């Protein structure tokens, strides 16, 4: 039970770690959808 | 009365005039250096979807 909850442990820390790096993932992905609309709005009025 | 005015040269100096100024009016429509009612309209189409 010592190992297993010690690797539970050192789990749920390497977890958290990804869940960050997600969350990065995340607002960069969202940066880039920011981007494509401001694409799609100068598409538009390239209609000129 | 087909006889009446025959200064018939100084009204059709007045009538290339006017037919002068329409070929004007044609031009100086250049609403973006593009003049639209003569000469080169490509037809173009308003995307608005």
């Amino acid at each position: 039970l010592s190992n297993q909850i010690s690797g539970l442990n050192v789990a749920t820390r390497n977890a958290n770690d990804g869940i960050s790096l997600a969350q990065t993932a995340e607002g960069a992905l969202q940066q880039s959808t920011n981007i494509l609309q401001r694409i799609r709005d100068l598409a538009l009025q390239s209609a000129n | 009365g087909s006889n009446s005015d025959a200064d018939r040269a100084a009204l059709q100096k007045e009538v290339a005039a006017q037919q002068a100024e329409l070929t004007r009016i044609s031009d100086t429509t250049t609403f973006g250096g593009r003049k639209l009612l003569d000469g080169s309209f490509g037809t173009t189409s308003f995307q608005v979807g």
